[PDB]
């Protein structure tokens, strides 16, 4: 099992060293071709606009989004969420129903960290640390929520695609991580 | 369905040195107007650096050079929605209180800005909000950090358009590092006197093998090779400011600088967004 | 047909071999190009300006753009050299992938490392490096070059530094020549080479690489001098272009290089060569 | 004993003379017309085809190499030399030698590649073939003998008392190539 | 049978390899030789008066008497090292034609020569040199030397200058380690040592031959120090016999050699060991 | 896996540990006496066997490693463990080898020579072996086993659990005798 993170621009390190502490072989995903060598993709932490200005200059885009519709395993903090959701009220690549708002919280001085409950891993409540995060303002039909922080929901679970509007990784908990293997 | 709401907790270490994780392997761009926010934005830049006048021109000009007026920052924070840094004198508290006020997401306590204090830095720790500080080796990037520093660019020459000094520091910093790397503790706490840094940073930098927060290459980079080059000597990313702009062709010059950082090691694509970028800036030299 | 191996020290070395005796002229076109290529030129140096400019402009001097490479590329079917800022990995990256035939990590050019040069054994294609002595020489070799070009002053018109320094390498090797193997060790720290190497140029009583002279030649004449001196041939970048009738001017310069000992044709290609660059000194 | 000469105006002319002297048999570097009558045999060395036909017209040597040629003279070339003597080139020319020839067939320098060739009339023992920048023979004439040849192509060939290759013999330690050339003496 | 081989690199820096965790002795009679056998030394080093004497006494020290080095040679089974002064020839060819186990082209003579050291390739015996840094243990390995022992001040009684360049050798090592090439290159005109030998430590981690802990040792822990810094072995010389019981102390330093990391050992062998020299300071 | 030990109390240690790392296996270095007993092979090193066992005397191990020796241990010795495990020398040892050693045999360190050796058991290439200042089997006893000579010499026997060899192919890049050891085990 070959777990993939896309290294276009983000927290690709802390990601890597989260799979890494899982016993998981990992390959920074930067080219087209690369997409077609893993089971599961990460799409990490970093900035929206950059992520998608890249993968279409570079052709990964449109079969990024193949690739995943065919069922590929997919999890998505933060810059990850923006960039698959269908609806921002921005290109992006629209897979997953669901409606975000960006930079919901305000600027980097309102970023803070709550210990959120996401039953589905445990009865001990996760540290979740959102950084200017986004907002999941609509959740589609077949979007199921796994856990929600003051009426949002931020970890949901559509299909082979987990996403959430913080970020795990930055944490030592590596309970989302083990969630999103057991999803290959 | 309300959900989880126990206590939350802002602007802790976590945070500020976390925000910083999230610009790794990206370029952030020193913009005067609104439209050239928008030129950063659309280039791919992972943030902006708000100014009157970028680095080139401070030296030109001359006179006093400090913070930015609001106005000119309300702009660019309108006109993008990625971060929105901002400049403040050395040791300049009062900017920084009125910067943290104002929103901004990152305070650069620059020294391409005429210095407020002589000796003593901002204590950061005060603050909320992250802030990125120069360093020329391990010593005082070291220094900044136990401050309060969540970031540290490794600076070279401000608006000259010669990677030179950059390079410089960045290889003395990164050989440092690789040397305490492999230091016993009485050869650390020496290290620390000789160098003047804090050996509990030290024993630190030791264990993780790397500095305690991203490092990022700034001062000189003019075209994508520069660019390239910074992350070959172990940059996290870099700032660009007057070789963007300072260029022909502005947006041709920025796309391809996120794109040098990005594949750094892929001289097929370096050579592809290096075809053509218009005419870097002169430089100084 | 079976396996080949690419980019090898015999190859790189090797190729530098097949320039001897010859001139590489610096070309700002394509056009300049074709007149070095007609005069007789054994390869091209692209640049934007030439040494002479670099100095009289100032500013940052960096790699050529890669148009202006293609450009000289494309108009002749000699070899292409193009120069890098010391220590630039990413221009010579740039530049190998380009399919330039030769990188000269020149000194007119701004330097980009201030300490470390480009370590040239992780490229396919040769380097060309700049020495003022047997230590540097012998230095810029333990980093891989496949040929060493003894400098001058760029763009000037003057000899003096070439002839200075050609003279000092000659000096040096023919001394090593006749050294002990003590005697090497400790000359190797003195000049700080590498001693395998004096090792290697005390047997075969020259530089282990092609050795060029470079820097300052602006008339026929000078060019013979440095082969007098010794010299595998020379470069020339300023003095062709900034006289009178360059075209003229290139074909005398390869003709010198080639009968250096022969004073009837030194003379002949002397009667009419125009008005050399006014130099600066 | 034999005097065996080097063309000179440009190229590797101390790798081949090397060569000859660890063949014992005295050399001479050929520079001036009246030069080519002093020799039994010459090389045509390795270099820039460009400059070596340049130097050579402006020296008055070419249409006086040719007749010699022509008259018998032993020649050995060593890529350069080939699109020297070639009769088609796909540029200015001796034109003797019958064959074509493509320049930079291989592409630029990087692309340049030593290996292993079998040459029968040498030996068992394969050759070791060093193309830089090397020229394609794309077609031998009538009576081009081909001794040797490289993924279909032919890389030494043999045509009256002319022996030319595309690859580098002379930087190579292996003098099987050139003694079967003084053989031609 | 078939054909053997004689005084080839693999045969002299192997015959050192067996040093290794031990402590070579200096020893002035056939009474001390057999002390110091008897003690577990490895090998002992024959002189007329050991490094205290030498200072003391002054005058210009050199080689043995042939007497002298026989009567110890026949004295013990253990391999017998000789010195002589730096860059004497003749000494070394005396010495290697008596069939001595190891010579030793020492500082603690008087130098012979003020600027070349022997060259050693020529022998067929092992050479042994002193270093205070990687560059001269470097250079040293660079003229023959299949050992090299970190020296400090002779006859003294004070490990200070032992420890000193003992750390700083390690302390190079271990940066040179981790350097590219290019820096590599660039290390070695610093501190004046050949590259070739630079990357070859590069690899193994360590120097390219054994290194042992010099001058100075005048008590067991003294000895269990030089092993914590990273040191093969160590010479004692003044330290042994300038005490009140040599053979106590003897045993002791052999002992402390072995088990540096053991401290109940170590303080078992150091319950009595007698006066140690007084020293000079 | 299995663990062997290498008597480390005076030798080249690290030549032996780097050889055993090669092949794979876990190793201890044998400094104390009640290290003796976690290991399934032991090697007796190269260096100086006056020293080795003094040390071993000192330390009070030489009788344990004898007892345990004859209870079958298998046990590797190069050139001094040779001669601290004979039975004779024409010096204490630990007398369970039963062979007749000369020491210095060859004569002094200019003496040490390096040839190459037949060993049958362990293939048809030549053994390198490197004799420093070695010493002869001038007597081998009932079940002493022949594995390979040199000039009329045993260089190479083997008695019940027992290796032993007068040269250090420790010091060559051979891991052939090396594994002959294991297979012992």
């Amino acid at each position: 099992m070959k777990i993939g993170v896309l290294g276009v621009q983000g927290d690709v390190r802390e990601h890597v060293e989260a799979l890494h502490k899982l016993g998981v072989e990992t390959l920074i995903v930067k080219l087209p071709e690369q997409l077609d060598m893993v089971d599961g993709l990460i799409l990490p932490g970093g900035e929206s606009t950059t992520m998608i200005r890249i993968l279409k200059e570079m052709d990964m885009d449109e079969k990024l989004v193949e690739r995943i519709n065919n069922g590929l395993p997919v999890f998505a903090t933060c810059a990850g969420v923006i960039l698959l959701a269908k609806r921002i009220k921005q290109e992006k690549l629209g897979v997953l129903d669901i409606t975000v708002e960006r930079n919901a919280y305000g600027r980097q001085v309102e970023s803070f960290e709550t210990f959120v409950e996401i039953p589905a891993v445990g009865k001990d409540p996760f540290r979740a640390i959102f950084i200017r995060a986004p907002r999941i303002v609509e959740t589609g039909k077949n979007v199921e929520i796994l856990a929600t922080y003051d009426y949002d929901p931020v970890l949901v679970k559509e299909g082979n695609i987990l996403a959430c509007t913080f970020h795990p990784e930055l944490t030592d908990d590596l309970r989302l991580h083990r969630y999103f293997l057991e999803m290959v | 369905p309300r959900g989880s709401h126990m206590e939350i907790k802002k602007g802790t270490w976590i945070i500020k040195k976390g925000f910083a994780e999230m610009f790794k392997g990206g370029v952030i761009m020193d913009v005067t107007s609104a439209e050239q926010a928008k030129i950063a934005e659309e280039a791919g830049a992972v943030a902006v650096m708000a100014l009157e006048r970028v680095p080139a021109d401070i030296r030109k000009e001359g006179g006093v050079a400090r913070m930015a007026s609001i106005a000119k920052i309300r702009e660019i924070m309108e006109a993008v929605s990625i971060p929105v840094m901002a400049k403040v004198r050395i040791g300049h508290i009062a900017e920084a209180k009125i910067l943290e006020e104002l929103g901004v997401d990152f305070i650069d306590e620059s020294e391409v800005l005429t210095p407020a204090d002589d000796r003593f830095h901002i204590n950061k720790h005060e603050f909320k909000v992250p802030f990125v500080c120069g360093a020329r080796d391990l010593g005082e990037a070291l220094r900044r950090i136990a401050e309060g520093a969540a970031m540290i660019r490794t600076k070279g020459e401000a608006g000259t358009g010669n990677v030179v000094e950059a390079v410089k520091h960045m290889r003395r910093v990164m050989e440092q590092i690789k040397q305490v790397t492999k230091m016993e503790d009485e050869e650390l706490v020496a290290y620390g006197k000789e160098i003047g840094a804090p050996v509990e940073l030290l024993r630190e930098v030791k264990r993780l093998g790397r500095l305690p927060v991203v490092n990022f290459a700034a001062g000189g980079v003019a075209t994508p090779a520069d660019a390239a080059l910074m992350m070959m000597l172990g940059a996290d990313g870099v700032f660009v400011g007057s070789g963007i702009f300072k260029s022909k062709d502005p947006r041709k010059m920025a796309k391809a600088m996120v794109l040098a950082v990005t594949y750094w090691d892929n001289p097929r694509i370096l050579l592809k967004i290096s075809e053509d970028i218009g005419e870097p800036m002169r430089g100084l030299d």
